């Protein structure tokens, strides 16, 4: 999981130009090509949010669960940034909805930390372990109530 | 042309965000009444450093100019970071261009290009600064410091951090006034009268290595030198310099505006003539760069993100090209790594060239135009660097700024911008090249110390965040005398303790119970994207870009286009016209 | 117009004494060897406001002035409390009166005055005080600041102190620098390359209000919310506008000295055009002075009132002008809390605007005849001087006929006795009507202020430092400066202080507490002791030295002359150690 | 009785009966609790004293802090009007809310006349405030000599 042609599709990934990144997955440009920080063009689209691009990705054979150096995946970036779209294609292209990273930080996490309601819901859905904690011992619920967010600790 | 005051600061480690929200806004927010200010402009980088432009209107005497925004900004001095303050803050009234560079080599091959630097540093560059008509001087190159290389493995060892280390150097590298023997008023009937001499400045690497850290309980000695590498290097080691291959360094030098160029050059040639009989062995003096022209620049910009050693191949090649491809033309080059036409930065680069005489470049093929060109050909085969060759007198297209009006914020501008690129890109009989002016977001490691975890365990987030800061950015400790002369001292990690995430793990600090605790007890971090450089113009966030208009097509054409193009941008997003275009 | 250069500094939270002592005292020291200076004249008040005025004669270049002003105020400046450097000092070349004001108001409604004031202050004041000619700028209003404000109950239910929490602001909102990965000099061969990112600027209410300030030894977190309320307010609450009655703010533009005034009123209008079309919605550019055609009214109320009682004396200035005047005039902008003589809790100031020349036909509807009726209907509102007046038509009549009087302590007699040689010049002066008609001082009376004494004794032998106390009782009853924050992109303040119930009345006092070095809470009433007493709300300094202005006019008939000889005659016979000079008019 | 108040403190001794001639509140107060006879008493008007206290003043009026007219007259050197006060009834061991007396206030600012006639009046020589403090531990803490032996 941790990962030319292989670094133009993640700059054309990054900057949402969906003709070029269908031009060189016609191309033989590999699905799976990493930068320094191990990130994909999986997770530059679901950073940037570019859905188009994810879908066109994930069909050609992106690893949906790709890690970067730090163990964080696609979902990881796209429930923290409060991309829903990107958020349901990923859950439904098989993609860890209990993945942690080095930090033992779940998409659970980030999604509650920054308070994207519907993407907490989407991800309890697909069966998130609301009490998953990272490695301060912080569950989704515990940054809630540190946020002050009423609404997100009723919907756990 | 309308005059231009530079104001330049630094912030050691400090990254864009943190140089434009500690500095470059305090500045900017203080710059009011000042007369004839036509516009004001600014970077704020992740090198730690802003340069704030104020441009005024014609006939503006720069005299004045300099001295309201020195005046205005003595007054906001008490308003920024001590660490930038005591890094010193210049102004200057000066051309943006270089008037001549002068070079600085070792025929004996006696001297790094590191010694070399600090030679020039420290007995050329001062005197070349205070010679009339002078208005900026680069170091193609860094002055030595004490650089105090610390490793975390034996610092933990001992169960000492950063903060023990800063705090012993300015206790044991100290300057004290102690008073006299016999000192007024004194006492009747008083014979001697005599300094007090306690202690001084250390001076040399062997005095740093035995400050005394601390006293082991059964009496041993944990010594400077026990938990670091102590050596004089750069203040920085961002700017390398080569000369026809060979080690270098040098002062880049730029007019004063509304100096004489000729009899400033003349009158640094004859500073120069004094210092060279006490050169030492091996020491020459060139001239690679003197303002057809004769001479002429090549600029280097890797995309951000690129190391020292990737800009070097670039550079490496460029050089290559006219030492061999243009030999019977090229007198020399003089090629600087870490330094651009516009900024600084590992990721850029400059080389200025000097044409062999015109008598010895007969026909049309061997002038500076047409040399030049064939350059910027040559070098458009270059993968992932623009490169291209340029030439720049000692005092076009369209220049357009995207201005945040509302607050947007970074991410949002950046949007905005790409949407209007999209646009004029879309237009190709109207518009060309139309593209910006700054830096892409790159990578960053985001670190969050966690509040919490370091409460509970009673380590203070003072000393936390001066172990990161210190380890990884260096830090400015206090001064010492290098051969005479007032130099810096610098603690900071040693390198390979300071290239990966994981290295982060192996610093610790003391907890008020004594106990050492690592980086991974308290802190957590991930990967994600931020800017090399902010911009902004007139106090608001902005975006530069440049542009020209289409072959067969009018500039006020192209503009027209623009106009109409910005007017169906994002809510909040303006716009102006600036440089060649206000 | 003789030049003046002005320098004005800020020290939040200090009484009129401690201003002219710490701040205005050790810059005057320096005011010397300045070419071409007439004299010299200062006030410290007690809102912790310090101006300077030097005045230059006449022909001599403004630039010039600055320059050798802002040279000896550098010996000053680090002699000067850190608070008030961090204020920013500011030294200016303009004029005295205001060349325009820019009204701001929301015609939707959908914006407070407190809102108005910081959309200006972010938003419009910096880019009209960058522009060429504009001399000085006053916001009439306050920029938003993050407002932490702290319950004594809590904070010692937690054994919390303001000092503990301006520690955890400072600590938590933080910028750090950081360093990179893979900086130079790296180990060659390294690839990577990336800015380290720590903690940065807080940016919203809801982050400071986790600010982790302890954690109990059970587990339990104390966080900022739990001790304070939290939310976006002004530096500070004294300067509140109002257009045709309805909530707004402002720019006062003062013209820099030698500039265009039409040329400068043209780039001020063409800056502003810049920012209109990204204005939120609702908010809209009024014109309510432009310098007959316009006027103004000063309002003075006795020092020690409060901003209540000047809005209610405002409030009949503003409904005079809106119901007896409505034919002549065309819109009232009043200000609370900012006068002619400066800012301050007891005054105000109202610019009316009047409709247009040919619509108001008549000798009883010109400027003259309207400010006339509006003085003397004005005349009849007691416990505050309210006088309407064209601004050019009263320098001509001063100029002509009145005098400019300082009364200086030269011994070092102190400010009660000033105050009694200034009585006694001041009841003898009205023995001569036949020479000498209202007499009065330019300043303001003493008034009651809460004199707290430390028992150092007690202190020490408790264990509480002295450094607690005074920032304990500083920082709630007069607020404190901690550092900035970023409010949506741009750089501000942010302030701790006491939420308003806890400092109002002086058993208030006794509510705080301070920790001992062994961990004990103290209240402020085991080591401390107070007692009412008067002192000056504004002290007055002349060429350096303690001063009271005075003015007054000739009788009818009699030149300035025979006035000012009256004058010099009586002063003479108050107590050694009082001099005098003439400033001003007199001159 | 605000512009008695004011009449009180500007010294204006004609004023001032006139306003009891038309029945001005001889014990009017000010928000911190000072009444004419306070206000006489700090700038030190003897004439208005004697004449407010002719007309029924409260010769033991308390402002919000517990501070009587023979404090401040005792404090700030009045001589004449502290004897004036104490013919009139002043209670000589009055204490505020901190435990200060006029013979605490006279002792520290080395009025040494008036601290005779304090103690001629019966002041207690052995009076504490909160901090426990007695007029001769002030004598001693100022160094005052003289001061010091007249509390024996």
């Amino acid at each position: 999981h941790h990962h030319d042609l292989g670094k133009k599709l993640l700059e054309a990934a990054r900057a949402g130009r969906d003709d070029e990144v269908r031009i060189l997955m016609a191309n033989g440009a590999d699905v799976n090509a990493a930068d320094v920080v191990g990130w994909t063009p999986l997770h530059l689209a679901a950073y940037w949010g570019h859905l188009e691009i994810v879908e066109v990705l994930l069909k050609n054979g992106a690893d949906v669960n790709a890690y970067d150096t730090l163990g964080s995946t696609p979902l990881h970036l796209a429930a923290h940034f409060g991309h829903l779209e990107i958020v349901e294609v990923l859950l439904k292209n098989g993609a860890d909805v209990n993945a942690k990273d080095d930090n033992g930080i779940t998409p659970l996490h980030l999604a509650a930390n920054r308070g994207h309601l519907e993407i907490v819901e989407v991800l309890l859905k697909y069966g998130a372990d609301v009490n998953a904690q990272d490695k301060f011992g912080k569950t989704a619920f515990d940054i809630s109530i540190n946020n002050g967010n009423e609404d997100l600790a009723e919907i756990l | 042309a309308p005059p231009a005051v530079t104001i330049s600061a630094s912030y050691p480690g400090a990254d864009a965000k943190t140089v434009q929200d500690t500095v470059t806004q305090v500045i900017e927010q203080n710059m009011n009444g000042i007369d004839n200010l036509m516009y004001m402009s600014s970077n704020s980088d992740s090198t730690g450093t802003v340069q704030i432009t104020l441009t005024f209107e014609s006939g503006t005497d720069a005299d004045i100019a300099q001295v309201q925004v020195q005046n205005k900004l003595q007054l906001a001095m008490p308003l920024l970071p001590q660490e930038v303050q005591q890094q010193g803050v210049s102004v200057e009234k000066s051309s943006s261009s270089f008037l001549m560079v002068v070079g600085v080599i070792n025929t004996d091959g006696t001297m790094t290009q590191e010694d070399i630097s600090d030679y020039v540093a420290a007995n050329m560059k001062d005197a070349i600064s205070r010679t009339s008509g002078v208005g900026d001087v680069q170091l193609f190159g860094s002055q030595y410091a004490m650089r105090i290389w610390m490793n975390p493995n034996e610092l933990n060892k001992f169960q000492l951090t950063p903060v023990d280390v800063i705090t012993a150097i300015k206790a044991q590298n100290a300057q004290v006034a102690a008073g006299q023997l016999g000192g007024t008023p004194p006492v009747k009937g008083q014979q001697l009268n005599a300094s007090i001499i306690a202690q001084t400045r250390l001076t040399s690497t062997e005095e740093f290595g035995k400050i005394l850290l601390k006293v082991n309980q059964d009496g041993s000695r944990v010594l400077l030198r026990d938990v670091a590498k102590i050596e004089l290097g750069g203040e920085n080691y961002d700017i390398i310099a080569e000369f026809n291959g060979q080690p270098a360094s040098g002062l880049g030098i730029k007019l004063a505006t509304g100096a004489n160029a000729l009899d400033t050059a003349a009158a640094i040639r004859a500073e120069l003539a004094k210092m060279e009989p006490f050169f030492p062995s091996g020491l020459k003096i060139v001239y690679p760069y003197d303002t057809d022209q004769g001479v002429f620049m090549t600029m280097v910009q890797l995309p951000a993100g690129a190391t020292q050693e990737r800009t070097q191949k670039v550079l490496n090649e460029v050089t290559h090209y006219y030492l061999t491809k243009e030999k019977n033309n090229v007198e020399s080059v003089f090629a600087v790594n870490g330094f651009g036409f516009a900024g600084r930065g590992q990721n850029t680069g400059i080389a200025f060239v000097s044409l062999k005489d015109w008598a010895d470049r007969p026909g049309e093929e061997n002038k500076v135009e047409a040399i030049t060109m064939r350059a910027t050909r040559a070098f458009s085969q270059i993968k992932d660097a623009m490169v291209f060759a340029f030439n720049l007198p000692a005092i076009t297209g369209f220049d357009f700024e995207l201005i945040d009006q509302a607050g947007l914020g970074h991410e949002k501008l950046t949007q905005a911008r790409n949407q209007l690129l999209a646009e004029a890109a879309k237009h190709p009989d109207m518009l060309t090249s139309v593209r910006p002016n700054g830096l892409e977001d790159t990578p960053q490691f985001k670190i969050d110390i966690d509040q919490e975890k370091a409460q509970a365990l009673g380590v203070s987030i003072n000393d936390i965040n001066t172990t990161l800061g210190a380890a990884w950015g260096g830090s400015y400790v206090n001064d010492f005398i290098d051969r005479g002369r007032v130099k810096k001292v610098y603690v900071m990690s040693e390198a390979k303790y300071r290239m990966l995430p994981d290295d982060i793990g192996d610093w610790y600090v003391r907890a008020a119970d004594g106990q050492m605790v690592p980086f991974s007890a308290f802190s957590s971090s991930r990967w994600e994207y931020g800017s090399p450089r902010l911009e902004r113009y007139n106090g608001l966030p902005s975006m530069e870009i440049l542009g020209q208009a289409a072959p067969g097509k009018s500039t006020g054409e192209a503009m027209e286009l623009m106009e109409q193009l910005a007017s169906k941008l994002p809510t909040g997003v303006g716009y102006d016209w600036t440089g060649m275009s206000y």
